[PDB]
């Protein structure tokens, strides 16, 4: 119907604004965070996609888990994630974050950040190259593009 | 059977340090519960303190009681200075863990373990 | 030094304290033998007196206050 | 041999010529103007950015990326289930089972790489005596679920057939260094 | 009247954007989201406790100098007087004792923050 069509284009409108402004939380754990700094470096310039690092979880949209999550740091990662306003997305980057990686069998490591927070995109690698992370970030925008919140509200 | 003492020269001089640690842990439950905004009562917290002290009720070697007291002071300090979090304090209460039955039949129905 | 304002209170708390049975409680009932408490129950009781009379009791002292009287006697000895 | 980075106290005398230079430095912010100049020069340099995803960063033929199982030119699998990639894997990322095939060949019935344990070290590539397991040049294979990153044999053979045209040329460009 | 209108219009815009911000988004409130921020760990104490002011002496010296601005701000009208010699002499002295007061505090380590 006309209203169902209008709701669709309003859905694209709000998605587009969230796709075009992803503000990751300044937050990296280990060597994977070095490649996340390279994605911010001139060659890739994530800023040109509208991606701006913000220190405060209140001002951040995306949490990129870029390094190993140990048991000591697990509660703190969850707390800054809880304090992220919604909508909010997690990119798990690297083997350590993806599933433990080189430390999977360590007594002190969380075997994957997805035991602690819900993860949207998994980026393989140890570390993923800055392009691999960039591909993952741009794969998160397409996930948002497929969001259908307003349309589903209409059919409730 | 002769050995260097750590601090106490025999069990009685070591129980003195135990009761002094139990006092400190007892005085701190109402603060931990208040500052950490735990969702328990003081009586329930203090009972848990007593439960942990009775977990080691069979120890008799005085050197061992010295190192349990040493550890317990470290645990007390981690709590008074709020280096621990709700998650850490609440781990003593095993609230998510179903407890394994202690009767033969229930174990027998549940798997191969003794 | 006021020896029955003390008696009213030193036994007041012992009534509130749980694992003591009020009816069996007597101003000269041994904590370990009669009432049947544990060394860590006494530590709780002695601290209760600290709540009222508001003056620390060194552990060396408190390891003898085995029935309500000595308490009463000890504080009178303040 | 050593040098002094921040030693210079071979004190000279403050001439009126030199004192007036120190003052102009302080009052006129001259060194702060020099810094403004350096960032102005950068404004008129060409940016180093590349137009991703339409432009890609350079890579070499050795690049360690996504895994793949290769074949012989006849289409037979190279892997003979020797399990050396499994014995070397620093991350215990590879799981293998084998048995005699229907024709009697020594072949794997299972071959997994948990790509979330893998550290992409390439050691399995070195250990393989028949170039069966390789790390291809793919690096753009991020998924939306953890479970999609647990590769079984079918998935790895499919990556082998998908990427063979490019894998074969990278080995051709590099095997003489090995 | 204009100056009252333009500022209500400014206030209504700031209000209107405030209302849209709170009633438009989809809100999901729970305790762990609405706790205070402190770099990932629980705060060890409320933020309402005393916060020592290491520049307090400069703070109250700002007040004294702030009122000495109130005495120099009439000058644009004061240079319109016939008694130019008087206006100027009073102005020079006023600025000079502000300077002499500033020099004394500077030499007394008054501008230094308390450690
Ligand atoms: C506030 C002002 C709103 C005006 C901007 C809204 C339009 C957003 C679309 C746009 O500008 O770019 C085209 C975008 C660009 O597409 P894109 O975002 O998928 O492409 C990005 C990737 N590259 C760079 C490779 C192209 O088109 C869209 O896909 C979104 C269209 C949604 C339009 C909103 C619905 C109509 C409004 C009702
Ligand atoms: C600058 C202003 C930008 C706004 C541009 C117009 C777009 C407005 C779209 C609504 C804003 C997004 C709110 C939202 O995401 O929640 C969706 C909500 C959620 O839908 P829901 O009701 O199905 O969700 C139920 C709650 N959960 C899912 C958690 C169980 O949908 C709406 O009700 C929005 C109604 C849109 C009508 C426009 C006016 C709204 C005020
Ligand atoms: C611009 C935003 C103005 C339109 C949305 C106002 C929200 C609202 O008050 O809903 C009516 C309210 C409900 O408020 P509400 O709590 O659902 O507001 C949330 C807005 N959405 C749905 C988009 C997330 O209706 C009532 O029940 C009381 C009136
Ligand atoms: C006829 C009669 C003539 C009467 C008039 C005579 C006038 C003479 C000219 C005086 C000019 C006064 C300008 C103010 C200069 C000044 O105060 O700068 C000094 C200040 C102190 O810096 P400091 O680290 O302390 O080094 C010196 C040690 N005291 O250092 C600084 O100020 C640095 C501040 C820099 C902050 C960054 C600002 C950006 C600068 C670039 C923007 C340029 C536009
Ligand atoms: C304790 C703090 C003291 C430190 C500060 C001391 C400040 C002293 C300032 C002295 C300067 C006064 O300077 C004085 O200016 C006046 C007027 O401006 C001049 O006066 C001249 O101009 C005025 C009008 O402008 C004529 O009407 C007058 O007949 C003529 O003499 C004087 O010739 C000059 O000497
Ligand atoms: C300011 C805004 C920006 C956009 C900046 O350009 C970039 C992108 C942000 C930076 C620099 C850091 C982002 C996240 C973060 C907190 C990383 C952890 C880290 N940071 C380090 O140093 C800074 C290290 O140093 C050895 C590390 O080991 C580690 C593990
Ligand atoms: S996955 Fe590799 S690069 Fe990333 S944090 Fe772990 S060890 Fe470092
Ligand atoms: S690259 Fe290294 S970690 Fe990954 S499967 Fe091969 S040997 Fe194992
Ligand atoms: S991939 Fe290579 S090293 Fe691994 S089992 Fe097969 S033949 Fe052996």
């Amino acid at each position: 119907s006309r209203a169902e069509y209008v709701v669709t284009k309003l859905d694209d409108l709000i998605n587009w604004a969230r796709r075009s402004s992803l503000w990751p939380m300044t937050f990296g754990l280990a060597c994977c965070a070095v490649e996340m700094m390279h994605m911010a470096a001139p060659r890739y310039d994530m800023d040109r996609f509208g991606v701006v690092f913000r220190a405060s979880p209140r001002q951040a949209d995306v949490m990129i888990v870029a390094g190993t999550l140990t048991n000591k740091m697990a509660p703190a990662l969850r707390k800054v994630y809880d304090q992220m306003p919604e909508p909010r997305y997690v990119v798990s980057m690297g083997s350590c974050a993806n599933g433990g990686g080189y430390y999977h069998y360590s007594y002190s490591v969380v075997r994957g950040c997805d035991r602690i927070v819900p993860v949207d995109i998994y980026v393989p690698g140890c570390p993923p190259t800055a392009e691999a992370l960039l591909y993952g970030i741009l794969q998160l925008q397409r996930k948002i593009k497929r969001e259908q919140k307003l349309k589903i509200w209409y059919r409730r | 059977t002769s050995v260097k003492p750590i601090f106490s020269r025999d069990l009685n001089e070591a129980k003195r340090r135990v009761r002094e640690l139990y006092r400190a842990w007892y005085r701190e439950v109402p603060n931990t519960v208040h500052l950490m905004q735990l969702d328990i009562t003081v009586k329930q917290g203090r009972d848990k303190v007593r439960e942990m002290f009775m977990k080691n009720a069979h120890v008799t070697d005085p050197r061992v009681v010295d190192l349990l007291v040493i550890k317990g002071k470290m645990e007390l300090q981690e709590t008074i200075k709020v280096w621990k979090q709700r998650t850490h304090v609440m781990r003593f209460f095993h609230e998510t863990e179903t407890p394994r039955p202690k009767d033969f039949l229930s174990k027998f129905y549940m798997g191969h373990d003794p | 030094l006021t020896l029955d304002g003390i008696k009213d209170r030193v036994l007041y708390v012992l009534k509130l304290y749980d694992k003591i049975d009020p009816e069996k409680l007597s101003v000269n009932s041994h904590f370990m033998k009669d009432l049947g408490l544990d060394s860590l129950d006494q530590v709780e009781i002695i601290m209760a007196m600290e709540d009222e009379f508001g003056f620390e009791i060194p552990d060396i002292d408190a390891e003898k206050l085995m029935c309500p009287q000595e308490i009463v006697d000890y504080i009178a000895d303040k | 041999t050593y040098k002094y980075v921040n030693k210079k106290e071979q004190e000279s005398e403050v001439d009126m010529k030199s004192a007036t230079d120190n003052a102009a430095r302080i009052l006129m912010w001259t060194e702060l103007i020099r810094g403004l100049g350096m960032t102005l020069s950068y404004l008129f340099r060409e940016p180093a950015t590349i137009n991703y995803p339409f432009e890609k960063g350079p890579l070499s033929p050795r690049f360690r990326g996504e895994h793949a199982l290769r074949r012989y030119p006849s289409g037979e699998e190279r892997c003979i289930a020797c399990k050396l990639c499994e014995a070397i894997c620093p991350a215990q990322a590879i799981t293998i089972e084998a048995e005699p095939r229907a024709d009697g060949s020594r072949r794997t019935t299972r071959y997994d790489i948990d790509m979330t344990k893998c550290i992409y070290c390439g050691f399995c590539q070195e250990a393989c005596p028949v170039d069966a397991i390789v790390e291809g040049p793919n690096f753009e294979f991020s998924t939306e679920t953890h479970e999609e990153l647990l590769y079984n044999k079918e998935k790895l053979l499919n990556n082998g057939d998908k990427w063979e045209a490019e894998i074969a040329a990278n080995i051709q460009a590099d095997y003489l260094y090995r | 009247m204009n100056l009252y209108t333009v500022i209500f219009i400014n206030i209504l815009l700031s209000l209107t954007l405030i209302l849209v911000a709170f009633w438009l988004p989809q809100m999901n409130l729970y305790s762990e989201k609405a706790n205070p921020y402190e770099c990932g760990f629980d705060p060890t104490s409320s933020a309402r406790l005393p916060f020592s002011m290491k520049f307090f002496l400069v703070a109250i010296t700002f007040l004294l100098f702030d009122l000495e601005i109130a005495l120099l701000l009439p000058l644009p009208w004061a240079i319109q007087t016939i008694k130019t010699s008087t206006m100027m002499i009073m102005a020079f002295i006023l600025v000079t004792i502000l300077s002499l007061g500033l020099a004394y505090e500077w030499t007394q380590k008054g501008l230094e923050w308390t450690e």
